[PDB]
RNA sequence: UGCGCAGAUACCGGGAGGAACGCCGAUGGCGAAGGCAGCCACCUGGUCCACCCGUGACGCUGAGGCGCGAAAGCGUGGGGAGCAAACCGGAUUAGAUACCCGGGUAGUCCACGCCCUAAACGAUGCGCGCUAGGUCUCUGGGUCUCCUGGGGGCCGAAGCUAACGCGU
């Protein structure tokens, strides 16, 4: 699965200062990691389609968290994205 | 890794030789395996409730483990290749669920 | 009546190699008895279903027996 | 030509005809009888009188091979499965014990309309 | 009708193969719906509680779109035990193109791709806020006759309803 020292190695990675667990950054890092670890469980077991849904939902959260930080401070919505490799 | 038990029941009929050659068969294929024994219990005779393989006994070994997970189910294909391995389960371990304490 | 929880000691739900706990958990067949007779909770009942199912695969306890009368 | 001497009495006990088979301690059968043997033809195979005299009649049948100890298997439900049991006692043949093994599978195979 | 002297049925032993999981089992649980019951392991989604820690309105709904979608049915290849449309018989009957009985093909199962319906029902769209209680239950937490969350039930305040009824 996800344990929690690459959980939290993802949090410190884009925390916005230590102890900072909660930052926009820090959320859309962690959607993105679990949609690439379910994405990469959907490459095989195409038929489980209860799973994809879990999947279509966290892309809309990792979506609107987005479409937040672009009307907010676009700049930090740049570096994360180039940080992340989206869109 | 996570910690598993591997319960292995064999055909009881072996005579010293062929019970020590099945044994460190199973010590090879878990070294082969990657798991680490952390203890074992073997009970040995013990009478089934039902016929297994028309035998109505079966030797019992208990083995408790620490290994990669994605190597569990190879590993149970593995042993229960040999013809005197007659039952094969590999269970998760568990903590001790009390009742009537 | 007396029910089985009642009439045992601190025994742990999970250990599906302890028969002799166990078989006083079926009935004269081998079936499983219900909470009614058991005295487990649901919970409880739903534990002991699966280490009884573990310890039946492994021969320790039967599938099914025969009822001696009628 | 036997000399059993002591073995096993299966009562099948369908509704549609009651039938007794009369084994060896190993299960290899000896004599038998059932509701058609005696006269009975029809629907009144599987009445209770009718499993009464297939049980005697094969109580009888293994008398000759000189049958006193008997243990008692009984499958199925149906009239005169009781009454099998009943004329099986008072046969003569000492019985041992009785079982009830009637097969019922584990939800394995689609009966047929007329049984669900 | 069918099967049985080429020895069936009933019984013991060995073997093959397909399908479904008895008891647990619940008035129970999970899921967005369809739906999901042997057991083990792997991958994996949702959800609930406690702490009050982080972000700072980032929210709700949602025409289009897209994905899912019981059964039946369609295509190719498997498979094929039991059941079983069509169909072949036997009965019943005024007739029997049926209910009952003996058979039996598709199909029911698998893979991959179609199809997109339904009493797809809570015949009750989603989200939030407010409005007596009592009782049964599933599952968390607590200073654990009890208190406090989250589900599943039954009575019922205020109120609503044509009425049946609904009623945190
Ligand atoms: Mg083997
Ligand atoms: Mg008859
Ligand atoms: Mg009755
Ligand atoms: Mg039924
Ligand atoms: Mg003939
Ligand atoms: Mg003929
Ligand atoms: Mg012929
Ligand atoms: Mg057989
Ligand atoms: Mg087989
Ligand atoms: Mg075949
Ligand atoms: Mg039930
Ligand atoms: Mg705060
Ligand atoms: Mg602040
Ligand atoms: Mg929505
Ligand atoms: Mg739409
Ligand atoms: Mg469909
Ligand atoms: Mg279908
Ligand atoms: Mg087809
Ligand atoms: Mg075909
Ligand atoms: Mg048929
Ligand atoms: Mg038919
Ligand atoms: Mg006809
Ligand atoms: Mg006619
Ligand atoms: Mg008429
Ligand atoms: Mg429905
Ligand atoms: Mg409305
Ligand atoms: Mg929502
Ligand atoms: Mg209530
Ligand atoms: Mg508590
Ligand atoms: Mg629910
Ligand atoms: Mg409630
Ligand atoms: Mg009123
Ligand atoms: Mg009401
Ligand atoms: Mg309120």
């Amino acid at each position: 699965p996800i344990t929690k020292e690459e959980k939290q190695k993802v949090i410190q990675e884009f925390a916005r200062f230590p102890g900072d667990t909660g930052s926009t950054e820090v959320q859309v890092a962690l959607l993105t990691l679990r949609i690439n670890r379910l994405s990469e469980h959907l490459k095989v077991h195409k038929k489980d389609h209860h799973s994809h849904r879990g999947l279509l939902m966290m892309v809309g959260q990792r979506r609107r968290l987005l479409r937040y930080l672009q009307r907010e401070d676009p700049e930090r919505y740049r570096a994360l994205i180039e940080k992340l490799g989206i869109r | 890794m996570r910690r598993y038990e591997v319960n292995i029941v064999l055909n009881p009929n072996l005579d010293q030789s062929q019970l020590a050659l099945e044994k460190e068969i199973i010590q090879r294929a878990l070294e082969n395996y990657g798991a680490r024994v952390e203890k074992v219990e073997e009970l040995g005779l013990r009478r089934l409730a039902y016929p297994i393989a028309k035998d109505p006994q079966g030797y019992f070994l208990w083995y408790q483990v620490e290994m990669p997970e994605d190597r569990v189910n190879d590993l149970a294909r593995e042993l229960r290749i040999r013809d005197n391995v007659r039952r094969v389960m590999v269970v998760k371990s568990q903590e001790p669920f009390l009742a009537n304490a | 009546k007396a029910k089985v929880k009642a009439t045992l000691g601190e025994f742990d739900l999970r250990d599906y190699r302890n028969v002799e706990v166990l078989k006083r958990f079926l009935s004269e067949t081998g079936k499983i008895l219900p909470r009614r007779r058991t005295g487990l909770s649901a919970k409880e009942q739903r534990i002991l279903a699966k280490t009884i199912k573990r310890a039946r695969i492994l021969g320790l306890l039967p599938f099914t027996e025969k009822l001696v009368r009628k | 030509k036997r000399q059993v001497a002591s073995g096993r009495a299966y009562i099948h006990a369908s509704y549609n005809n009651t039938i007794v088979t009369i084994t060896d301690p190993d299960g290899n059968p000896i004599t038998w009888s059932s509701g058609g043997v005696i006269g009975y033809k029809g629907s009144r195979k599987g009445t209770p009188y009718a499993a009464q005299l297939a049980a005697l009649d094969a109580a009888k049948k293994a008398m000759a091979y000189g049958m006193q100890s008997v243990d008692v298997i009984v499958r199925g439900t149906g009239a005169g499965r009781e009454q099998a049991i009943r004329a099986l006692q008072a046969s003569g043949l000492q019985v041992k014990s009785i079982v009830d093994d009637t097969p019922v599978p584990h939800n394995g195979c689609r009966p047929k309309k007329k049984f669900r």
